[PDB]
């Protein structure tokens, strides 16, 4: 089947500037390509079809272009209401079709903000109950992209943590993120060194906040 | 004016059968040669087409769901319905219905317009309410600016509210979105950044309220010392 | 390249002028 990718994952755009979002298809789809917008909490809304035709009701600052494999949506003079997720969709082999992974347009900060990083051991109460949550906080960072690596006694944890991100702060355009290493109390009390390591543009080298179980 | 309206259950138990209905108004599903489609979107996840149906009963459906999927069409109520059986955790999503264009003369395939959607949560904990435990996220003994918070774990269903110092402290508070654990229970964190200088002077209480279980907690978060 | 196989059946009411569509098409009221 025909695979549509998209680029980039997050596109930071200052209002009034011009957004160029990409969508590339694995084979040729001709002009059979639509664009959708999804503002947070709402359903998708059709923007373009046949790769350049703007749907009735759509502001003319939205314009689509391309043919064959490489396509482009342009938002000329970006408005605030245009901060959303954008999907493309190819439809060459009737009635088959594929959705793109999505590109998010977010607000552009003047300055790069490194995460402020904190690790929280499990509470003593929670420990009494047989569960242990190690929490790692990434406070007020920009841009969105960031990596969290959990490490229990220098062993990379994988598949046992969950992450949550705030929506972009409408004042300072930052994000914040929590990652929770969930871990049984017997597992937890076997190991000593708990760490979370954060990689981000505003950090010159990955930063690791850690604690040793039992000490303060 | 054309409008699409999804109805269905709010919550559903695993292994049970999810039943949804799309109600088309301001128009007739037999007006034109359109197809009508179900599409779902897991939170933080892309768009997943379920199936399309035409007023003739003609239908094509997602391969990876057909063996649990059924899609019907009632032209006398202007409604389209679907059914997923042996529903699983991976079924928790917003379920949309949208008008589809399936034209061959100028090949045309797309979705417009879409309905508001109807969130479907799948939990073993359905039909019951549980209150959260509130554990503290205590400030690192090595605190310039310091961070502390409350872990609001193991409640069902949404929502919880969290404030700090009964609403007096707001500067710097991040109440994260709740995550639906493998247990079927929600969990979230609320954190606040403060200056270390105030850690022994000022005291901090997160105020949790899980109205679906008349659960109210006030947890004082303090340095370990 | 079109995939009429994916339907349970194809209504003639959508075949437009596609000749192949009319071959497997099914007429409806």
């Amino acid at each position: 089947e025909i695979v549509v990718t998209q680029s980039p994952v997050t596109l930071s755009v200052s209002p009034g500037e011009s957004a160029a979002l990409s969508c590339r298809a694995s084979r040729s789809v001709g002009s059979r390509l639509a664009w959708y917008q999804q503002k947070p909490g709402q359903p998708p809304r059709l923007l373009i079809f046949a790769a350049s035709t703007r749907e009735s009701g759509i502001p003319a600052r939205f314009s689509g272009s391309g043919s064959g494999t490489d396509f482009t949506l342009i938002i000329s003079g970006l408005q605030s209401e245009d901060y959303a997720v954008y999907y493309c969709q190819q439809y060459k082999e009737w009635p088959l079709f594929t959705f793109g992974p999505g590109t998010t347009v977010d607000s552009k900060r003047r300055t790069v903000a490194a995460p402020s990083v904190f690790i929280f051991p499990p509470s003593d109460e929670q420990l009494k109950s047989g569960t242990a949550s190690v929490v790692c906080l990434l406070n007020n960072f920009y841009p969105r992209e960031a990596k969290v690596q959990w490490k229990v006694d220098n062993a990379l944890q994988s598949g046992n943590s969950q992450e949550s991100v705030t929506e972009q702060d409408s004042k300072d355009s930052t994000y914040s993120l929590s990652s929770t290493l969930t871990l049984s109390k017997a597992d937890y009390e076997k190991h000593k060194v708990y760490a979370c390591e954060v990689t981000h543009q505003g950090l010159s080298s990955p930063v690791t906040k850690s604690f040793n179980r039992g000490e303060c | 004016q054309l409008q699409l309206q999804e109805s269905g259950p709010g919550l559903v138990k695993p292994s049970e059968t999810l039943s949804l209905t799309c109600t088309v108004s301001g128009d007739s599903i037999t007006s034109g040669q359109y197809y009508w489609a179900w599409i779902r979107q897991a939170p933080g996840k892309g768009l997943e087409w379920i199936g399309s149906i035409h007023y003739s009963g003609s239908t094509y459906q997602n391969p990876s769901l057909k063996s649990r999927l059924t899609i019907s069409v009632d032209t006398s109520r202007d409604q389209i319905s679907m059914k997923l059986s042996s529903v699983t955790v991976a079924e928790s999503a917003v379920y949309y219905c949208a008008k589809q264009q399936l034209s061959l003369s100028p090949v045309e395939n797309w979705f417009d317009p879409w309905g508001q959607g109807t969130l479907v949560t799948v939990s073993s904990a359905s039909a019951s309410t549980k209150g959260p435990s509130v554990f503290p996220l205590a400030p690192s003994s090595k605190s310039g600016t310091a961070a502390l918070g409350c872990l609001v774990k193991d409640y069902f269903p949404e929502p919880v509210t969290v404030s700090w110092n009964s609403g007096a402290l707001t500067s710097g508070v991040h109440t994260f979105p709740a995550v639906l654990q493998s247990s079927g229970l929600y969990s979230l964190s609320s954190v606040v950044t403060v200056p270390s200088s105030s850690l022994g002077t000022q005291t901090y209480i997160c105020n949790v309220n899980h109205k679906p279980s008349n659960t109210k907690v006030d947890k004082k978060v303090e340095p370990k010392s | 390249d079109f995939h009429f196989e994916v339907f349970n059946f194809v209504p003639c009411s959508i075949c437009s002028n596609n000749p192949t569509c009319w071959a497997i098409c099914k007429r409806i009221p």
